């Protein structure tokens, strides 16, 4: 019938952080220059 | 008092009456913790 103090831990949060805007990202949609997919966008670090 | 506790009937019944009031403390048995980070930038 009894009960302990029930210290009741909880916490809260943060993080709006979402920022991206990948609208300014271009997509090069050419053929393969002669083993990629025929279909997927591929990110580019550099021309190198 | 005169008709705050009693009346003349109880004066002629010799009653001597009082009303006793008290408000109440309570012990602090349980620990309902809530947290808040509060981003602070």
């Amino acid at each position: 019938t009894m009960v302990l103090p029930g210290v009741s831990y909880n916490e809260t949060l943060l993080t709006q952080a979402s920022n991206d805007d990948p609208v300014t990202m271009p997509l090069f949609i050419g053929y393969t220059p002669p083993p990629v997919t025929v279909m997927q966008p591929v990110s580019v670090g550099s021309l190198t | 008092g005169l008709d705050e506790t009693m009346t003349e009937d109880d004066i002629r019944h010799g009653k001597m009456i009082l009303q006793v009031r008290l408000a109440l403390l309570a012990p602090a048995e349980f620990i309902a913790i809530s947290l808040t980070l509060d981003l602070r930038d």
